[PDB]
Order: C-alpha cells, then structure tokens, then sequence
RNA sequence: UAAUUGCGAUAACGAACGAGACCUUAACCUACUAAAUAGUGGUGCUAGCAUUUGCUGGUUAUCCACUUCUUAGAGGGACUA
C-alpha cells in the first residue's frame, strides 16, 4: 500500500483528477509527460506549481493527472490546480504541517486560484 | 504586594468565535480550541511577548459550528461536540476521528470525559444528557431538564472513585442538577437561579459547584454537603466559569471582560479587559470561553473576535 | 543553481532560467522604470508571469483593472479588429515575438521600452464637447491617469495595427516599431502624433 | 431462485423515495441479498417557449421544465416474493419495472 | 432596497418586546431561540426574523427604543 | 390538425401529441408539463 | 516642457450635458500650497494623481 | 423611503385589498448517506518498452476500498452579517 493522495482541480466545467503517490518522481497528465502539453504557449502555466515551491519537492512523489470536460485552456488550468492541490494535500497528510503551509503560502502569494477553483460560473441566460 | 495577570499576546487562526478551550497535563505545551469555524485547532505554544510559535493541527469534520471540546490527561485525544447533533473523538496527532457519537436530536452544547477516560457524557439542546462508552455506544439517556442543557461536567472525585460517579449539569430551566451514574438517576436538585444558566464547573477537589448565566450571579453550592453556599454578583452575563488547579480563584467570562474572584480571602482579584482597536463600547468582543493551565499560572481565553488571548500570573511590589 | 533529477525531468533551460531569478526566458520585471507618479500605481506589474495569460476577473471593479499586468493588458488590446476576436494565444505569441524584436533592435530592456512608451503616449490634458449654446465649444479637461494609460495602450495598438494592415510586415514588427517610436517619442509614431494633437487642441481651447 | 433487477422512474421524489425505502427495508427484513437503491442523474427536460402570443411587441423568450428521477435495486428471491412485492408496491406517480434476466 | 417585509419587522418588535433577556448580539443563538420560542413555517423567513432581531438587539444595547 | 379545436394551425406535431400550441398550453398541466422556471 | 503634477483629493461629482466629466479638487504635488479646481475626462478616485499644464486655470460649472 | 414605505405633525381615527410578498430556480459544502446504467485508486490475469524501482495499456464483475471528481437527498446557509 503505497502512500497515495488524490486531489481534483476545476476550471469552467473542466476537471482534472491528480493521483500523487510515492514514487521515483514522475509527473504525467493523461499518460503523457508534463513537458509536452497540447498548448505550447499555456505550457509554462502547468509548470507554475512546480517552480513556485522548488523543483525538488517531486523527487519523492509520482504525480498522475487525468482531464475531462472543457477545452484546452480550461483543462490547462484544471491540471495546474490539480497539481498544486495534490502536492499540498500529500504534504498535509504525509509530511509535517509547516511544510504544507509554507507550500500554500508560496502558492497563494502568486496565484490565488491554484488552491481555489474559478468563481465565475456560467450565467443563466435569464429568459 | 499583588499577584498580577499580564497580557502575554494573542493566538489567532480561527474564522469564528472561540467557543471552547481545553489544556493538557501530559504535555503543558498543548492547547485544543473548538470554534464556530466548524474546526478545532490544536496549538503547540512557544511563549514570547507578542507572538506564539506553532499552530499544529486543524480538525475539519463537523458540519456545523463546534461548541465544546476537551483533551485527555496525556494529550493524545480530542472530544468535540457540534451543532450537527453529533460528537467526535479525534487524535490530536493526525486528526483521525476514532469514533462518531450519533444519538442526539439537536445541537450538542457540551462534552466532558471522566478521570480514567472511559465514560463520555454529552449535553445538548434537546434536553438530553446522554452517557456513552469510548466506542460510540450510548448506554444512558438522562432526561430531566425542561429547557436547554447548556453544560455537562464530570465532578473530580476525592476518595479515588469509591463507587460514587457524579456529573453536574446546568439547564436553562434556571436549575443545576447532580446525577449519579451508578444506577442512572437524579441525585441533587440545585434551585436558586433567576435566569438562564450559561455554564457550570466543579472545583478540583469535587465538593464545590459554580453556576452562572444571564443574571450575572455566580452561585456557589456545596455538592458533598448538597446545600446552597452563596452568590457573588458578576453584574453582566457570565458565559464560562473555571476553577484554578492550585489557587482558590474563580475566573468568569462576563460580557464586559474577564472577572477573576478569590474565595479565601474574599475579594475580586482582577477584571481583565484587553484593548480593542476601532470598536464602540457596545461592540467590544467578550469572553465566550476560558481554560486554566496545568499549574495555575496561565489563563487562556477564547474570545468572539476569533482570537485566543492569554494571561500569565506574576507577583508585584 | 542546484539542479534536481526526477523520473520525467524538467528541461534544464527552464530550471536555469527561473532559478537565475529571470521572470521570462529572456526578460525580467526587476528592471522596469516609470517616469510620472500618476503612472506608477496604474501601470504597476511586479508579479512574474511566464505566459502573459491570466484568467483575470478585473472587469468586476473599475480600479482593479490597474492591477492586471500591463503586458497582458497590451496583449488583450492587440485583440481589437473584429476578425481576431476571441484569440488570446495569437496575441500572446505576437507579444512574445515583438519582445524578440525589441531585443534585436539594440534595446537591452524591451519591458522598460514599452513602459516608457506607455508613459509618453498618454495625453495629459484633452478636450470635451460642452454645450455653450448650440455651437458647442470645447472645454480643456485634464484626463485621468487611468484613462491616460488606457488611451496610451489604445493609440499604440491601433496605430500599429493600422500600419501593419495591407503591408508585408508582421504585426509584431510594427508593434515593436510603434512601441519604439513611442518609447522615446519621435513624432514618427501614431500614438505620439495623436497625443500631441489632443494636447494641442486642448491648449488651443482654453 | 430468481435474480431480478428493479428500476423506478418518477417526477415526485417523495413518492419515489417512499417506494425505494419501502422495498429496501421490506427486502432486508425478510433476509435477501441486494444492491442498494442506486440513484441515476435527475434529467431536467426543458421546453423553450416564446413570450410573444399575439404579434404585439418584440420577441423575447421563456422556459418550461420537468425533473425526471430514476432509481434501481438488484435482488435475489423466489417467484412468490417478487409477485407479492410487485403487487403490494404499486403506486401512482411512481413507475416500477421488474426484469428477470441478467444479460 | 433590502427593506424587511412588515412580518419580519413586526415579529422582531414583538420578540424583543417580551423576550429581551435571552437575545444577544449573535444571530446563531437568536436563530435556535427563534426555533424554540416561535413557530415559523419556513427556515428562510425564520433567518429573516432572527437576523433582524439580531440587528435590533444591537440597537437596544446602546439606547431606549420606541417599543 | 389539432385533435382538440379543429385547427390546422399551431400544431405541435412533436412526440405524436399533435395539439396546437394554444390548446397544448392549456392541457399542459393535465399532461404533466408544469411551470418550474 | 512644463509638466504639472496634481493630486485629486476631493470628488465633487459629475457635470457636463452628457454627464461624464468629473469635477475635482486638486492638491498640487510639487508645491503643496496650491489647490486647483480641475475637470477630468475619465474615472477618478480619491487621493489620485493628475498631470496638468495650466495650474492657474479654474472651472466653475459645466453645461 | 425604490414606493401614499414609514417616522412625525395633526379634525381626523379605523379597516380592507395594491406594492412588497406566496411560489419555482440556481452557485458552496474532503462534513452526512450511498453507487457494474457514473467514476477513481489498490489488487490479481496480461501486453509492450526500459530494465534499478519505472512507463503505457488490455481484462462491464477476479476481488477490495473510496465518492476526492459524477450523481438522489437531508441538512445547513444569509439575516443586508
Ligand atoms: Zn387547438
């Protein structure tokens, strides 16, 4: 029973489920590496949860991500949020509390949507 | 020559009123706090003049606000009574709910576990004083209150549990009640209060009862003698009472401040009122809870501005 | 910079560029200069973004708009003509291209060039068509710093698009061209032209 | 020995849940093996309807709605228990279906 | 304008007129108190009334009211 | 035609009900279609 | 070139026939002893910063 | 005052229906109480590539646990705090 932590991420009806277990240190969205995202411009966005807290935090965890719903952008935001969330949750349950909170501090300092989903739900057209 | 309480700083991490506090005996560095943010926070304190170091854990599991909490004598478990009509048994280490106490039909307002950590009482707003095991099993249903049950406490034995297992409750039917849980029946009816009793606590030895509420009357009874002693005027509403572990002091949580009385010699020791920034005087936060430390030198106070303010006893000129 | 090897490793250039305290791959926001006090707090961008692509919800508050990145702001003001509407990837890539040009235009800091363009192209005082009784004269007003920056980015993007239409030049090159003729105003740019004319008719009408 | 699947469809959730909890507790109180009342998504059937009845005024639009809820419970019992339970559980508003096959 | 309908204002008036003691500045206790003292047909309208008795309770602790 | 009021016009020929919109709006509550939103 | 710096301290309201230009009282930045009456074509707040050219020009009311 | 909505002054004082409101809906719930006609993880059966753990799959029942995502609710929740 490898220590695993599952956390989701939503943007505009696009959800990404992230399975952070204990491995050699591998990061993959939809069975493909995080290095090769469909949008080549939005690329760095999916990097921003890996860079904002250091690149070593991942040497102990293998991170999975599966994305359904939305388009390309909606799912980029979905998977970066799923990544950040999965990280701070694995750090909450497994690593100590101060590490996890320095991680959420690092995340909230730059983008406050990395830990909280988008609060602009599609408007009812109002008949 | 005075014995002075000094404001040692603030503990903030809550979103709602700090409604309960409980200290530890195994580890005097641990403080459990139940709040109206539907979470309990356990703190490991590093006592400095302005700030206090580490906020250890959060206990999210209660659907509605958490009203009362208690630790164990070692400091390994937590017991939370919520408005979701349920109680819970946490691990202060990990946050693991070892058991959910489901039985009440309304908001659970208070909880306390006995000396040997094996009998868990609970008082709620459905006028029911239920008694559970540590496994989640209700083995008693003590009805008797005709209004709310604002507080249930277990009285500290002095003869090393010589078959006498007593608990004291404070109803909003303007009465205090003493139950014997050996056959599950009423043992004493303390009548005397003129309004709603908000809190009650048993002295360290197990022979004194302090009950106060909305009238502002901190009434002292003798439980071993089962006779009314007297009444101290605390003017405004008193929300929480507590007896000092070493001294003969009684600190009450009044809508104005925190009134610390003495019982021998009889005088008001202190009236603790912290400075508030930008508030009217009918808008100043009051003390809703308070917990005494393991040596009687520290007084923790859970307020209504979501901040746990702390005081420490010194000795003046 | 102390590199870290994972199973699927982050490319070394990323690690290097971002642990060298560089906010893009070829640029940094720690080198940005504002001239007037009025522009300092309405142009302010001190958070490092690698994409200039933010899910900004600043359209809910009027001043909140001034806390959204100015390169993301000029990026979304690229997207003006009706055929290019709803395409932010195009504008972002185009802005990245423009920044690839201002570097090879012998300018060491493209970001300060753009900010100095924004500083130079926002009209101090303007005119308004106040009544006066039928034949409406023009009262000389003094436009706000917010609308100064607005009108700046506007005149820039519009001048550059108006130049890049029906000529072989790509939009990034006339956008760099405009932003550099306006970085240090030369009266060969559209934005400095229009600014000077607005302030001229504001001057003549007081 | 019959292994049967039951499916309910209803618009009023109170009658549907009445029948569901009835079949659940009645199936367990006489000892049967079952899969609990699984809850299919409430499909909301909507109908777009023009505000304009008579050709006076501009055209603006409106919407009508219906909520359709569906449940299913799986059981194993003889012929008589199924017959009797099907006859006893019949309710208005709620539509019950009893299928015997497992393919 | 979030002007409270006459039922909420009148019920607040009466509830504070005979039950001034048990009400404080807090809505959370005035609410369950509005459950135990009154019989309101809806939770929403009870939150309405109890919340307005909360505001009014914050207005009576400063001075004497027209009631 | 509308199987209620001799009307060639207004026909909701959908789902095989064939009531014109005027009569179908009236019989809507007896059929099952109610006003939610 | 004369670049005068201004500080919108008091919002007076909205004027003009269209109702868009803001009447504004200005605290001069470089010489804090000068307080000008200025008209702004744009969205202004309190304690803002303008850039005028003629600080000695005032504006009573707009039609 | 959004209002003949109220406070107040007052040869006016009541009381009815208008307005609101009753009604039907939305967005948060890692807390309830619950799933092969939804899905996730683990496990077996199994494929390929690396082989040093690894990577990407196949298996509508091989089993187990979950509902964190989907979904029937119950609650809550807002009261202009
Ligand atoms: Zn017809």
């Amino acid at each position: 029973a490898v220590p695993s932590v599952q956390t989701f991420g939503k943007k505009k009806s696009a959800t990404a489920v992230a399975h952070v277990k204990a491995g050699k240190g591998l990061i993959k969205v939809n069975g493909s590496p995080i290095t090769l995202v469909e949008p080549e411009i939005l690329r760095f966005k999916v990097y921003e949860p890996l860079l904002l807290v250091g690149l070593d935090k991942f040497s102990n965890i293998d991170i999975r991500v599966r994305v359904t719903g939305g388009g390309h952008v909606s799912q980029v935001y979905a998977i970066r949020q799923a990544i950040a969330k999965g990280l701070v949750a694995y750090h909450q349950k497994y690593v100590d509390e101060q590490s996890k909170n320095e991680l959420k501090k690092a995340f909230t300092s730059y983008d406050r949507t990395l830990l909280i989903a988008d609060s602009r739900r599609p408007e009812p057209k109002k008949f | 020559s005075n014995e002075v309480l000094v404001l040692r700083g603030t503990l903030e991490g809550h979103n709602g009123w700090v409604t309960s506090l409980a200290t530890s005996a195994g580890q005097p560095n641990l403080l459990l706090s139940a709040s109206r943010d539907k979470t309990l926070i356990s703190w490991k304190l590093t006592g400095d003049d302005q700030k206090f170091g580490v906020p250890v854990r959060s206990f999210k599991g209660h659907s509605h606000i958490v009203q009362d909490c208690t630790l164990t004598a070692d400091g390994a478990y937590a017991l939370s009574a919520s408005w979701d009509k349920t109680l819970r048994l946490w691990d202060v280490a990990t946050g693991e709910t070892y058991q959910r106490f489901v039985g009440h039909k309304s908001d659970v307002m208070s909880v306390d576990i006995d000396k040997k950590a094996s009998m868990i009482i609970s008082g709620s707003r459905d006028k029911t004083i239920k008694v559970w095991t540590i496994k989640g099993q209700c083995l008693a249903t003590l009805l008797g209150h005709n209004d709310w049950v604002s507080q249930v406490r277990v009285v500290p034995n002095e003869k090393a549990d010589d078959d006498s297992v007593t608990i004291i409750s404070a109803g909003n039917d303007k009465m205090v009640k003493a139950w014997n849980l050996n056959q599950f029946q009423i043992e004493a009816d303390f009548i005397g209060h003129n309004s709603n009793i908000n809190t009650l606590t048993a002295s360290p030895d197990g022979t004194l009862i302090a009950s106060a509420g909305k009238d502002g009357e901190i009434m002292l009874w003798n439980l071993a003698a089962k006779k009314a002693m007297y009444t101290l005027s605390a003017q405004d509403e008193v929300f929480s009472l507590a007896f000092s572990p070493n001294r003969y002091w009684l600190a009450a949580a009044t809508a104005t401040g925190i009134k610390v009385f003495s019982l021998d010699p009889q005088y008001l020791v202190d009236d603790l009122r912290p400075e508030f920034a930008g508030y009217s005087k009918a808008a100043e936060p009051h003390a809703v809870s308070l917990a005494w430390s393991a040596d009687g030198q520290t007084l923790f106070a859970g307020y209504t501005d979501n901040v746990i303010r702390v005081w420490q006893v010194m000795t003046a000129n | 910079f102390t590199p870290v090897v994972l199973a699927t490793p982050i490319p070394e250039e990323v690690q290097q560029a971002q642990t060298e305290i560089k906010l893009f791959n070829k640029w940094s926001f720690e080198e940005v200069e504002v001239k007037d006090a009025s522009l300092v707090d309405y142009v302010q961008v001190r958070q490092p973004i690698f994409v200039a692509h933010t899910a900004g919800r600043y359209a809910n508050k009027r001043f909140r708009k001034a806390q959204c990145p100015i390169i993301e702001r000029l990026t979304n003001s690229l997207m003006m003509n009706g055929r290019n509407n709803g395409k932010k990837l195009k504008a972002v890539r185009i802005i990245k291209h423009t920044l690839d040009i201002i570097n090879v235009l012998t300018d060491q800091n493209p970001i300060q060039v753009v900010v100095d363009a924004i500083t130079n192209t926002g009209p101090r005082e303007d005119t308004t068509r106040v009544g006066g009784g039928g034949a409406a004269r023009r009262q000389a007003v003094d436009v706000s710093p917010l609308r100064r920056v607005n009108q700046a980015i506007a005149l820039l993007t519009i001048g550059a698009r108006e130049a890049a239409f029906r000529n072989i030049k790509t939009i990034a090159e006339t956008l760099a061209e405009e932003l550099i003729n306006a970085a240090k105003g030369s009266s060969t740019s559209y934005a400095i032209k229009k600014k000077d004319e607005l302030e001229r008719v504001a001057k003549s009408n007081r | 020995i019959i292994k049967i699947r039951i499916t309910l469809t209803s618009t009023k959730v109170k009658q549907l849940e009445n029948v569901s909890s009835n079949i659940v507790k009645n199936a367990e109180q006489h000892n049967l093996v079952k899969k609990g009342p699984v809850r299919l998504p409430t499909k909301v059937l909507k109908i777009s309807t023009r505000k304009t009845p008579n050709g006076e005024g501009s055209k603006t639009w409106e919407t009508y709605e219906m909520r359709i809820h569906k449940r299913y419970i799986d059981l194993e019992a003889p012929v008589q228990i199924v017959k009797r339970i099907t006859q006893i559980t019949i309710e208005p508003g709620v539509d019950v279906e009893v299928v015997v096959a497992s393919n | 304008g979030r002007v409270r309908t006459k039922t909420v204002k009148r019920a607040s008036k009466a509830l504070i007129e005979r039950y001034y003691p048990k009400l404080t500045l807090d809505f959370q206790t005035n609410k369950r108190l509005c459950d135990e003292i009154a019989t309101i047909q809806s939770k929403r309208l009870r939150n309405k009334i109890a919340g307005y008795t909360t505001h009014l309770m914050k207005r009576i602790q400063k001075g004497p009211v027209r009631g | 035609q509308c199987r209620v009021c001799s009307s060639h016009t207004g026909l909701i020929r959908k789902y095989g009900l064939n009531i014109c919109r005027q009569c179908f709006r009236e019989k809507a509550n007896d059929i099952g279609f109610n006003k939610f939103r | 070139t004369p670049v005068t710096l201004a500080k919108v301290i008091k919002v007076l309201g909205r004027t003009g026939s269209r109702g868009g230009v803001t009447q504004v009282r200005v605290e001069f930045l470089e010489d804090t002893s000068r307080t000008i009456v200025r008209n702004v074509k744009g969205p202004v707040r309190e304690n803002d910063i303008l850039v005028l050219m003629e600080s000695e020009r005032e504006a009573r009311r707009l039609r």
